[PDB]
RNA sequence: GGUAGCCACGCCACACGGGGUAAGAGCUGAACGCAUCUAAGCUCGAAACCCACUUGGAAAAGAGACACCGCCGAGGUCCCG
RNA sequence: UAUCGACCGAGUGGCUUGCUACCUCGAUGUCGGUUCCCUCCAUCCUGCCCGUGCAGAAGCGGGCAAGGGUGAGGUUGUUCGCCUAUUAAAGGAGGUCGUGAGCUGGGUUUAGACCGUCGUGAGACAGGUCGGCUGCUAUCUACUGGGUGUGUAGGUGUCU
RNA sequence: CACUGUCCCAACGUUGGGCCCGGUGAACUGUACAUUCCAGUGCGGAGUCUGGAGACACCCAGGGGGAAGCAAAGACCCUA
RNA sequence: CUGUGUACCAGGAGGGGAACAACCCAGAGAUAGGUUAAGGUCCCCAAGUGUGGAUUAAGUGUAAUCCUCUGAAGGUGGUCUCGAGCCCUAGACAGCCGGGAGGUGAGCUUAGAAGCAGCUACCCUCUAAGAAAAGCGUAACAGCUUACCGGCCGAGGUUUGA
């Protein structure tokens, strides 16, 4: 394993598609960055229609292959190469110096970037990288 | 409007591509309940014969009456259980942790791996019950190997190893169990592990058929009266529509058909013995005779005589155990004719 | 707005996040009220359900909110119970409580016992003809009930004709 | 239906002529369809010893030919197999008329009949001469 | 044939009927209903506002008309009401039924021209509204949205 | 007539149960003092969904894990039956 | 308002038919069948439900639901459809009206010929009838199976 | 009527090929580029355009889904 | 399909519109610096995770134009905002408790009909109320009710329009 990452990013009750938006603008910018506690981040929103949306994502497919990640894992790496350009050498270098983790398997506990943090107390509609995975039928092993 | 019908074989078996083990290797085991205990055994195919039998099911009309059953012999002489493997659950499933290892080992073990000169037996044994005690204590197997060399009728001498879970009580009651088999030297026997009358998942690679064309391989039909004289006589009618411009892998299509891995379900264990009772006249066809550790599963087993199967205690049976049916004959007549 | 519940005198009530846990003789309840901008707290004696919202969707939830925890109360000490009865016309129902789910044999003449098992601290005490749900925990005394009745529904013929089951007499 | 005690290899099908083992009046009879089967895409429905068939009257006094009828199949000469592994086949492939209650129609029925055929329609054993 | 065909003002007003024959006569029973023997003398007028252009064939007029008053027999065949469609069916509709060659259609029907906002029906009562009622009917058959608007009534 | 072998027309094997839902049955429950299966919450509930089961799968570029042997020799190739 | 349901009105589909003449006349082979693969749901069966003019048994109607199934035969080239016996039911539709560098060649639609009708005649027919041909060694791509290399970076064995 | 693998439903076998090796040794076809797939777009029937997905290279064998495959400046239809 | 006027494509680059003859900017010698246009400023991708405020919970929406971007008639105590009438601390609206009473079972009709089959009338006592009975219910009664009145409670309620 070791990243030696320059930043160590806390997804725990964190906008997934925000924080990803602001790791992909930072691998480009050169950094290194370690995404922890993906089986926390989350994606607002109706439950039910967001899992039809993962659902289908998983139904898709044939021969060529649309392979689709069901873990915190990678639905979330997933979701950050969407925001780069990975087919190119200067989106691969970055896509490739960002790792996403269940947990935090470093010392330090990471940081939260602004604007991306949800309030619990005032949202109910919203869902957990976690339970997308469960549903997905993903093995629990975080 | 064209008659429905199911597709011609099934997609669940694919790819449908040479064996990469001709070793079996189960992706399943049975659920912990009992008392510690290995799950699983192996043994050589040798042959069949057929075996009259009392019928012994209680809901059914020939309960206490003669019934011939078909049987399939494999030779099963004592393994030994080599090591002691551990497995910790981690973030990507579970990841091998550690071994624990004998010193007496078979004479000719040293055909396939590389055996130890110098392990720490403790040292390791220490490093699973500290993971035990955190609570990162994924399953317990041994590794596992067999002896053809107590088994004339098999050319080889060198040992088939496999992997074979360990399941019981606590994990606690289980390690040590665990533990216990390997230092002795490893050995023990189908008696250990099965009770003739019990279920067994059997899984062996098949028999194996080099190329097969798609009739034979997928069951597809032949070109049927006036098709079949102009030229075509087992080649599918199309490879595909217009569109998608492109063939699915669905079509069945020719290939390697044979010498893949199948584990059949709830084979029934119909008598573990030692000796010569069940070897036939003449000699079971391409194998030789049997006069040893020995078990008679009911029906077929897959893959041709010699090759190594494996058993295991059923893990979806669907009748209660009958143990210990009564054999009132075996078949002892040549095979040729 | 903001609601206060002055709580009575054998009770005692706990806040911890989002969840409240409320004491008295008869037992004890814990529950969880979450909903966007309500917070719920215990000043002193009293529980407060308060939020600077006050929209229909806000008001909605502040008054189930409160009837959860006035319900809370009354479970803790006067306590919560449902009645039923046992009503079978040509078949002899037996209706049993063993371990921890009610079991109904030969209901309509079936070979197969029907059973249901008891939410949470709920005592089911059977007597005759008469059956008694009771507990604390309202929701789970109120489902065990319901449950019991729900147990001997039937679809498949006509109900007006066909009415052996147990059904609940008495409502708290 | 009752389960018939012994593994059958159907020798019959759809269109087959077979005889008739009784004394209805009917000396042969096509088989039209079975009792309870469902096949498969390109399968002649095929019927064997044991099975309750829909039959049509081919050869026999006038009265009888071309009535539709259902019959039961007592005899046939592909090999069917018992319980203790021996198979066991007939000279010829018969059927016995039968009504509505899986009676027979006729009086006396010629020829063996399968013992298996009497755990189904007793009445059709109990009539029979010689069961084997 | 579906309104599709003949609800949008698309074509010229085809109307002079001393250059078109053979219009078929109108499906439209009457324009005065109820006590038409009196005067609009009533307390309370409401009215039909259709609020679309559209055209309606007699055939949805006649629809709706009898939808409406038929059910406005809820005061009685000679109750104390009176009923009025104002419009009538001027435009003569064509069908083209050789392909598109010399395609002019020949006369099959005809509708009238209904601008937004115009009432289509008007209605006197007392405060006896079971009209408001006869309306959803009647708007229920006509192809624009329609709003019931009540003309002269403070007696909510 | 028929051995081996290959075969089917022959013979063997192919769940039970969990979890989450739909329609639907309900509980608690407010907006709306009542009522209300619903708005928050909850108990149930389909051959369908997920798991269970079988098959493939270190080229999974985060290109994996374990144990031992070996680096002048472990192991492998050619050769031979 | 169990059920049936006119008039009129609003739509969705792109399965029928028509319209148009955008693409193709230095060629995209036609109908039907067949074989083999994927799919759609407006569901015929199977699972779970609601209502009834639901006692029951059985119907009738409605809801969720596309996992699986939906077969054999007689006339006809038929598609379609009519008919028979079975069946849980023997649903419909899309894929160049899927599928001729896969098959067939019965229909359509060359060259021969007859009949009826029409034509002075040659000859014609959106009529009928008998006969009447089916090319090619796969370059690329696609997939079914089998290998050799490189990468990961000494080997054996077991695994994930 | 008789008979039969036409069919239910396919199996085994025989001879010659096929496959590997020595030798001999063509043709068809070729604007270029080309590892594709799902959608979309476009003269409304795209390996090459757009957006995604997938894709380590090369080789052997195969049956032919696509290249609106190859073959003949359509013979039908209209126009001169 | 066929007219007409006009600008465009054809014969028009470059910027934008995912791609895209004629939609938007724009009409263009080479080269260079600068500032804008259309269109954009979370990431892919240059520029805001900008400010004050509101609404929406459907992933509606993130779709100028369009063969290309659908969504209709009909409905909606989903929710936000605005207004009008009326009732209300002399206690509304709802809920719960109590009272719902005599003449009289009105007359007629009919075997009978007594609040309640039909027709007719629809009166007066006690009183804080209580219909010649609005809805069930019985063969008819009865019984449940309810109109109406009092109590407890205590703050807005109700009707309608946009
Ligand atoms: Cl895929
Ligand atoms: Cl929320
Ligand atoms: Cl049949
Ligand atoms: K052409
Ligand atoms: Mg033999
Ligand atoms: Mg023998
Ligand atoms: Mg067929
Ligand atoms: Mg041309
Ligand atoms: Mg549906
Ligand atoms: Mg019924
Ligand atoms: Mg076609
Ligand atoms: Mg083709
Ligand atoms: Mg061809
Ligand atoms: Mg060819
Ligand atoms: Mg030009
Ligand atoms: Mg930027
Ligand atoms: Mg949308
Ligand atoms: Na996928
Ligand atoms: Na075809
Ligand atoms: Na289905
Ligand atoms: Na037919
Ligand atoms: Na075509
Ligand atoms: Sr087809
Ligand atoms: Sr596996
Ligand atoms: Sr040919
Ligand atoms: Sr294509
Ligand atoms: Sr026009
Ligand atoms: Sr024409
Ligand atoms: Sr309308
Ligand atoms: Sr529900
Ligand atoms: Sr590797
Ligand atoms: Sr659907
Ligand atoms: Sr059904
Ligand atoms: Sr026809
Ligand atoms: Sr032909
Ligand atoms: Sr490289
Ligand atoms: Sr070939
Ligand atoms: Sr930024
Ligand atoms: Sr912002
Ligand atoms: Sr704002
Ligand atoms: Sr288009
Ligand atoms: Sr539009
Ligand atoms: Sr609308």
């Amino acid at each position: 394993a070791e990243f030696d990452a320059d930043v160590i990013v806390d997804a725990r009750d964190c906008i997934m598609g925000r924080v990803a938006s602001q790791v992909a603008e930072q691998a480009l910018d050169g950094e290194t960055v370690a995404v922890v506690n993906a089986e926390r981040a989350v994606i607002t929103g109706r439950e039910e229609q967001i899992v039809e949306k993962y659902e289908k994502r998983v139904d898709i497919g044939n021969d060529n292959g649309y392979f689709y990640p069901k873990r915190p894992d990678g639905i979330f790496k997933r979701t950050i190469r969407g925001m780069l350009p990975h087919k190119k050498q200067r989106g691969r270098e970055a896509f490739e110096s960002v790792r996403v983790y269940l947990g935090n398997p470093y010392d330090e506990d990471g940081e939260v970037l602004d604007g991306t943090s949800l309030d619990r107390l005032s949202n109910i509609k919203f869902v957990t990288l976690g339970e997308i995975s469960e549903t997905l039928g993903a093995n629990k092993t975080w | 409007p064209q008659p429905s019908r199911p597709r011609k074989g099934s997609l669940g078996f694919g790819p449908r591509k040479r064996s990469t083990s001709e070793t079996p290797r189960f992706n399943s085991w049975p659920s912990d309940d009992g008392q510690p205990g290995v799950q699983g055994f192996a043994g050589y195919k040798a042959g069949m014969t057929h075996v009259v039998l009392v019928n012994d099911e209680p809901n059914s009309p020939r309960e206490g009456m003669e019934e011939t059953v078909p049987v399939t012999v494999i030779e099963t002489p004592p393994m030994r259980a080599v090591a002691l493997r551990a497995y910790e659950d981690t973030p990507y499933g579970q990841r091998p942790l550690t071994e624990v290892w004998t010193d007496e080992f078979h004479s000719e073990l040293d055909r396939t791996l590389d055996v130890p000169e110098d392990h720490d037996p403790d040292a390791a044994e220490e490093q699973i019950r500290d993971a035990h005690e955190a609570g990162d204590l994924g399953d317990l197997r041994l590794i596992t190997h067999t002896v053809p060399d107590a088994v004339p009728s098999v050319p080889k001498k060198k040992p088939d190893v496999m992997e074979t879970r360990v399941g019981g009580g606590s994990v606690s009651d289980r390690l040590d169990h665990a533990l216990d088999i390997v230092e002795d030297g490893g050995e023990h026997a189908m008696n250990d592990i099965f009770r003739a009358g019990e279920y067994a998942d059997v899984a062996g690679v098949t028999k194996g058929k080099g190329t097969q064309g798609p009739v034979k391989r997928w069951g597809v039909q032949k070109r049927k009266g006036k098709h079949a004289r102009q030229g075509w006589r087992r080649r599918i009618g199309n490879l595909g529509p217009w569109n998608p411009s492109r063939v699915r892998s669905t079509v069945p299509q020719q290939g390697q058909t044979g010498y893949h891995q199948r584990t059949e379900l709830n084979k029934r264990l119909i008598d573990i013995g030692e000796g010569d009772e069940p070897t036939v006249d003449g000699g079971f066809v391409n194998y030789g005779e049997v006069d040893g550790p020995y078990t008679l599963v009911k029906g077929s087993v897959p893959g041709p005589d010699k090759r190594l199967v494996r058993f295991r205690p059923a893990v979806r049976p669907n009748d209660q155990p009958r143990l210990d049916p009564e054999v009132r004959y075996v078949s002892n007549e040549s095979n040729q004719g | 707005p903001r609601v206060e519940l002055e709580i009575p005198e054998d009770v005692d009530a706990e806040q911890d996040h989002l969840d409240i846990t409320v004491e008295g003789d008869n037992g004890s309840v814990t529950r969880r009220l979450w909903y966007p901008d309500i917070d719920v707290s215990v000043d002193g004696d009293t529980v407060v359900i308060e939020s600077d919202e006050d929209n229909a969707k806000t008001m909605s939830t502040i008054g189930t909110f409160q009837s959860h925890i006035e319900n809370m109360f009354h479970g803790v000490t006067e306590g919560w119970e449902y009645g039923m009865e046992v009503f079978y016309s040509h078949f002899p129902m037996q209706v049993n409580v063993e371990g921890d789910e009610v079991v109904i044999e030969n209901f309509l003449g079936e070979k197969a016992p029907r059973r249901t098992t008891i939410h949470g601290d709920t005592d089911v005490e059977i007597d005759g003809e008469e059956l008694t749900v009771s507990g604390p925990d309202i929701e789970a005394v109120g489902q065990t009930a319901a449950d019991i009745e729900q147990l001997t529904r039937i679809n498949d013929k006509d109900v007006r004709v066909f009415q052996d089951g147990v059904y609940i007499t008495r409502k708290p | 239906m009752e389960a018939l005690g012994a593994d059958v290899t159907q020798g019959l099908e759809k269109g087959s002529l077979i005889t008739c083992a009784d004394n209805t009046g009917a000396r042969e009879l096509k088989v039209i369809s079975v009792h309870g089967y469902s096949g498969t895409k390109n399968r002649h429905p095929k019927a064997g010893l044991g099975d309750k068939i829909t039959v049509s009257v081919t050869k026999g006094t006038p009265e009888m030919r071309r009535q539709v009828l259902e019959a039961v199949v007592v005899r046939q000469r592909k090999p069917i197999r018992r319980p203790d592994g021996t198979r066991v086949k007939f000279e010829d492939n018969a059927a016995v008329i039968v009504d509505e209650n899986e009676d027979p129609r006729g009086t006396e029925l010629k020829g063996p009949i399968a013992r298996e055929v009497a755990q189904r329609f007793g009445s059709v054993a109990s009539a029979a001469t010689m069961i084997v | 044939k579906p309104g599709a065909m003949y609800r949008n003002s698309s074509k010229p007003a085809y109307t002079r009927r001393e250059y078109i024959s053979g219009i078929p006569g109108k499906k439209i029973a009457q324009f005065d209903m109820g006590n038409n023997g009196a005067g609009p003398t009533y307390p309370a007028q409401v009215e039909l506002v259709v609020e679309k252009p559209v055209q309606i064939r007699h055939n949805a007029l006649e629809a709706a008309r009898v939808a409406a008053n038929r059910y406005v027999q809820n005061s009685g065949a000679a109750a104390n009401y009176k009923f009025r469609i104002r419009k009538f069916p001027f435009h003569v509709i064509r069908e083209n039924k050789d392909g598109m060659r010399a395609p002019f259609g020949k006369p099959v029907g005809t509708a009238a021209r209904v601008h937004g906002a115009n009432h289509i029906f008007i209605a006197w009562v007392n405060p006896d509204p079971n009209v408001e009622e006869a309306w959803r009917r009647a708007k229920m058959k006509v192809t624009p949205t329609i709003n019931i608007d009540s003309s002269p009534a403070g007696n909510a």
